[PDB]
């Protein structure tokens, strides 16, 4: 959650991630930190909208926008099995159309390949778990 | 404007016949492909078109060596992502406009295709069609770069055996200057396509190719991180009082990605 | 007599605009392009849309803009030049079943039209082409070059003739019909007979109009943007709150 | 005025390449073929493919190569000759319902294009023909003879103008739809007007380009390849491990 | 471009055409017109006695061509935007200090003080801010 930037006051900061179309969830990245613990052994995870080397490659090349979102394609580079296609909005978060109920994980050995610019009202194929 | 230089060093005769360019490959390509007629108007600088002759160079040092292709123009190296194929010749200038106190000569030969590369000693670079010129020439030395081939065109994938253009340093560079300076003549190499250059077949423009010279990220070194320790960079500096040829293992990449 | 015909085709009429006839004495050069770029319909970089049955009538499916950014050949050549003038020619395909009842209408909205919100009654007052989603062959349009200035610079803030496409009648299925059907659509375009660029510069990028390429980095060989640790997982949990307000790791796709 | 038409047909444009006009003073002979081989579309030996709904967009459905191996008449005549030069003319049919939404695009990839992996945005930059799977009449293409050499020998390692066909939009069914639907497709081809062979040799096989014939042996009258015993059974058990690493009985279909 | 050598005698005339998108520019608006950019192509190779170090100076003189025209006569306005910054004709002894309400008693230099101060009074941009 947001910490205290002022000691007790308010401060301008980045707006929340959104909005999404009905039926789209936020694609999260995941690393595990060092938490001092007493008895819990579950690894505390911290999620970003985009990892590093995606905050470089932007502002090192400053692209245009030309629409509203990018149609990515996370094709697993081994044998070319298409895992999922996801929308990257211009505010810098990846939205993947999922209709399930629990956490579906993904293999971390594929290359994001761009396809095209889409409008905001684009509908993706769902994922299966 | 002194005329103690050599202004009588015009584009000399070379023992070569005229070579047909796109007239051969017209009925073996599948479409009509012309390029912009303002590409042929001005001499723009080659991407590998900058060299320099210090007086610490022996005779027989190869100054530049560039194959004929679309890589001799910033326009044609940009247009050759859209095409698969080219034909025809180029026209190359040479800006060797050194001081009025230097002395020395270069020789620019025309090496044919399928000539074995590697050594190319100075004794045998005169056996090709060559142009000899002083390093004090005022006007730009022009020379043609013909397209000798046995196939009807070349693909735009750089393994094509094509006519090179080698420039050996013939006699060493020296100055009769009255004190303490030895000038380094800095040449350039300008080029434009000839009257019958032509690309062949249109294709999706892919960036990840050949030619498509190297680009760098626009970020200050005070923002970048360090490749031997997890920390930022805190100012670059030279020092000739250190280990001069170290043998590090971290942060050592090639410029072909490996 | 005189027979009238009820089925009469189609084909929106145009009056030809001037290309390099107006801009000739004010541009330094007028550069022709390859005469085989005028022959092939290639796909636009903004050439994807989808029609779901949860779209209401009046929804705008795409909004293009006449530029050299409607062609991968003309977005590659436009690095070398500083300005363009001329007309394109769009064409859209539609992958629909014979179970899908609906119709889209593709209008040619002029520049400096007040960019509020159009309705279905007002989209059909422009020069439009009516097309259903059941059709087989691709339908095409002229996308002319109505302009106040003599030529357009390739820095797109100047207005040009947009191409809006709305949903006229709702996309309803005669079958029971899954909501995950969506009718795909692609947009392909080529120059019409009067396109040329203006003034030769060196090729630079940057730009605009270069396509966004992503770094070829597998996410196991990456770094998290809120901790000095490499990335490990890749999940989507819908039980989490869907609007996080993080501060680190946020960026635009234009570098800001 | 000027009417434009929105529906305008089709038909990829070509510039005619030279056949026996270039290769005439360098070949010893130029042999004409039967003038009724130019009249009939007969099926290619690589003329089968299928589009399942489990195919993602971007998948390549076939990849031919312009040769005399695209015709059973020209793969029979090519035993007698040592080289060929000229253009073919493909045509593909598609057996689809009116329940199948999808589109394939058939492009003409030139020789010496870097054979990595194309995408959907790049396949449509070639001279292509867009065709859906719901169509009835067969659509055809010119398959020209772009080449560096004067003629092609009939030993296919020399590159020629391939014909790639991708899946543009995904094959989705408006119905619920069984996954075992697959849309069949066949490829038929004939010579175009400028085909001829080069130099008369004796007919030999071997080759290439003879079709693989199997021995007419019922498997009860056969021999097992890991024991000196005749074959008895013929089964498919999915419970066994599906990747055996046997050493006896393994062979290629090219003799190695 | 013109690639002029640095030892030419006669001056290098070259045109500066008016490439434009509009019919005529407006004098009270700094709109984009054709620039001249001069780049040092090959470096200077000279001697120098011991001082000075032989700079090569270069000036750029201009005049209108045969088809320069103005458009529409208006009354002359004073502000402009083509005005050399005219300073008040006032000696510094009759001025007033910025920080403290006193007259000025002498202008000087001193290296030994903090060379880059951060005063918050007496700070004004030349453009009037």
């Amino acid at each position: 959650t947001i910490p205290e930037y002022n000691d007790g006051l308010l401060v301008p900061l980045a707006p929340p991630i959104g909005p999404f179309l009905p039926g789209e969830v936020l694609l999260r990245f995941r690393t595990y930190m060092r938490q001092i613990d007493t008895a819990d052994a579950a690894a505390e995870a911290i999620d970003c909208a985009l990892p590093q080397e995606f905050v470089s490659w932007f502002a090192s090349n400053a692209f245009t926008v030309q629409s509203e979102a990018l149609l990515l394609r996370y094709r697993n580079t081994l044998t070319g099995q298409l895992l999922f296609e996801c929308k990257l909005y211009n505010e810098g978060y990846i939205a993947l159309s999922y209709s399930g109920s629990g956490p579906l994980t993904f293999p971390t050995d594929g290359i994001f390949e761009v396809v095209s610019w889409v409008p905001r009202l684009y509908q993706l194929a769902s994922v299966g778990s | 404007s002194g005329q103690d230089l050599v202004p009588a060093a015009v584009e000399q005769a070379v023992p070569i016949q005229p070579v047909a360019g796109a007239a051969l490959a017209a009925p073996a390509a599948g479409q009509i492909n012309q390029i912009d007629p303002w590409i042929f108007q001005n001499f723009v600088q080659c991407p590998l078109g900058e060299f320099s002759i210090s007086p610490r160079n022996t005779p027989g040092e190869i100054l530049f060596d560039l194959a004929l292709g679309p890589g001799l123009n910033p326009y044609l190296a940009h247009l050759s992502a859209m095409y698969t194929g080219w034909v025809g010749n180029m026209e190359v200038q040479l800006v060797l406009a050194g001081n009025a106190f230097t002395a020395g000569k270069v020789v620019v030969a025309l090496v044919p295709p399928y000539f074995p590369k590697g050594s190319l000693t100075t004794a045998q670079i005169t056996c090709f069609p060559h142009v000899m010129c002083d390093v004090r020439t005022l006007e730009p030395i022009q020379l043609p770069l013909l397209d000798v081939r046995r196939v009807l065109w070349h693909a735009t994938q750089d393994q094509e055996e094509s006519m090179r253009l080698v420039c050996m340093l013939y006699t060493p560079l020296r100055t009769n200057s009255p004190g303490d300076e030895s000038f380094v003549v800095s040449g350039r190499l300008l080029s434009k396509p000839a009257a019958d250059f032509n690309f062949v077949y249109l294709t999706p423009p892919i960036e990840r190719t050949i030619y498509r010279m190297v680009d760098l990220p626009v970020i200050q070194p005070r923002l970048c991180t360090h490749a031997r320790w997890p920390a930022p960079v805190y100012g670059l500096l030279v020092d000739p009082s250190l280990p001069s040829n170290p043998q590090w293992q971290n942060g050592r990449v090639h410029v072909d990605g490996t």
